[PDB]
RNA sequence: GGUUUCUCUUCAGAUCGCAUAAAUCUUUCGCCUUUUACUAAAGAUUUCCGUGGAGAGGAACAACCCAAUUUUUUGAGGCCUUGCAAGGCU
């Protein structure tokens, strides 16, 4: 029926060596820091685009003191990456947002 | 190593009663119990064969010369055996 | 026992390998269900590539993200087998043929 | 032969001639015994002594007896269910 | 197995020793072996009369040791 | 007592499937003469290519060693007084 296989470890090392042209050279996960699925989900929900990443259609589609510009200390700008990383801190209204894996 | 011995070591730190081969009765805290039943205890009350009591700070009784020990009832309530 | 053998460096090497290499045993998979390039577009596009290729990477990631969002687990339904029903009839016979031979028949019969 | 009587209520006779009755829960190589809900009797083992059945009975509780000082054992009553 | 008795705590302390035969002596622990045989220094026999007599440094065989009691704090 | 291999029934919780299609309906969008065919997001419901657990029947391949202290190879027996028990004894 050819349904299950079990191999010995020299077999697996030979196959692993022969397949290396198609395989990645990453050992851990941190390469995909803001490039994982959860970052892309959050990005889609906030209508923001990571620079390499996909772009979608938006999900969501007055004079005030809280938003005033005389009170702001513009030290660094807030990038879009920061809003993906700490979504509840840098967004008013985060709906359907996913928290990303912090670090391994 | 015997099943009763493991249960004895379990009573270390508890108040226990010990009768010797000569019938003197020692009640107090079990500090150390060895494999051969050698027993170190503290703050003892001893009740002799005549009925009289005394008080001792520190004692050590040889296992062979122990007739028996009473352990806390709560501690007993081993199951696998 | 020795401290290490010939297999030791390789056996340690397989602990940090990507799937399915990291395992000893498994179920055989369908040939089509193994993309083999999914990891290439899940990484950053290399530097210096032209605009069409850079955009290409974004589109492949887009479809990857939409499949992952929209997924709901499979509904447990009464399966039916079409070919087993055909083979139960006396009208369908069965044989073993070369793939090219069968392919030619498919072409002729469709015509 | 020992494992059979485990969990049962058992009448144990000591070398000085005391009677220890308790629930037989454990033993070992030396015949050191673990006796739950154990009482000690001195004067008699009653067979329905019309005068009284129980004199010099003492409640002990959870007892570990050393095998050196054990002589013999018989079945006194069935296991308590608890 | 071939265990030591746990007596290092009692080393060089004054002790009260109850022996078989209703015998009692007092002295300073100077050493021991796996059989619980003891070396006791400045030993004194506490005669049943109440009178006490100095016997010096002695060996007590662990066999005949019923009980010991420290006269010090360990 | 086993393994392999076909057909059927039933239950599917599990990344049911380290993969991924289509259709229908409702909302919003983009196309702009009308309808096919459509653009792209959300939600709901189906179909299709595959899978897992359990049960029944058929066929094929293998087989009926511890007596010298701390326990179990003994400090073991004998005398006196009172109401077997306690104590003093040898």
């Amino acid at each position: 029926t050819y349904q299950r296989w079990q191999f010995t470890l020299p077999m697996m090392s030979t196959l692993y060596r022969l397949a290396n042209q198609l395989l990645t050279d990453l050992v851990d996960d941190n390469y995909f820091y803001l490039f994982d699925l959860k970052a892309f989900f959050t990005s889609k929900a906030l209508n923001m685009a990571i620079p390499g990443g996909p772009k979608f259609e938006p999900l969501v589609r007055d004079w005030n003191e809280f938003n005033d510009i005389n009170k702001i200390i513009i030290r660094q700008p807030i990038r879009t990456e920061y809003k993906i990383a700490f979504p509840y801190l840098y967004n008013n209204l985060p709906h359907h947002v996913h928290l990303t894996w912090y670090h391994t | 190593i015997g099943v009763p011995i493991k249960v004895l070591h379990e009573a270390e730190g508890h108040i226990v009663t010990c009768e010797t081969n000569t019938g003197e009765v020692y009640r107090g805290k079990l500090i150390e119990a060895e494999d051969n039943m050698n027993c170190q205890m503290s703050n003892i009350t001893v009740t002799y064969r005549d009925g009289r009591v005394a008080q001792l700070e520190q004692v050590y009784i040889r296992g062979s010369k122990i007739r028996f020990l009473i352990l806390p009832d709560m501690l007993k309530n081993m199951l696998k055996s | 026992t020795p401290l290490y053998t010939d297999n030791t460096a390789n056996g340690i090497a397989l602990l940090w390998a990507p799937r399915p290499f990291n395992l000893r045993s498994g179920r055989t998979r369908r040939a089509l269900d193994i993309p083999l390039v999914k990891n290439w577009y899940r990484e950053h596009c290399p530097a210096g590539q032209p605009v069409k290729v850079r955009v290409s990477y974004q589109k492949l990631l887009k479809y990857y993200v939409l499949n992952a969002l929209k997924h709901r687990p499979p509904k447990a339904q009464k399966k039916r087998y079409l070919f087993r029903s055909f083979k139960a009839t006396k009208f369908f016979q069965s044989t073993k043929l070369d793939w090219v031979e069968v392919g030619l028949q498919v072409c002729r019969q469709g015509y | 032969k020992m494992l059979q009587h485990i969990d049962y209520r058992m009448r144990c006779i000591l070398q000085d001639g005391r009677i220890f009755i308790g629930t037989f829960k454990a033993f070992d190589k030396h015949m050191n015994l673990i006796l739950c809900d154990c009482d000690e009797f001195r004067k008699i083992k009653p067979k329905n002594s019309k005068q009284a059945e129980r004199e010099e009975k003492r409640v002990l509780g959870l007892v570990l007896l050393r095998g050196e000082n054990l002589v013999s054992m018989t079945v006194e009553g069935p296991p308590p269910k608890d | 197995k071939a265990h030591p008795p746990e007596l290092k705590k009692f080393m060089d302390k004054k002790l009260s020793l109850k022996l078989n035969g209703g015998r009692h002596v007092q002295g300073i622990l100077r050493g021991f072996d796996p059989f619980m045989n003891l070396v006791i220094d400045e030993c004194v026999e506490m005669a049943t009369s109440g009178q006490q007599n100095n016997i010096g440094m002695v060996v007590i065989r662990g066999n005949s040791i019923i009980m010991l009691e420290a006269l010090e704090r360990v």
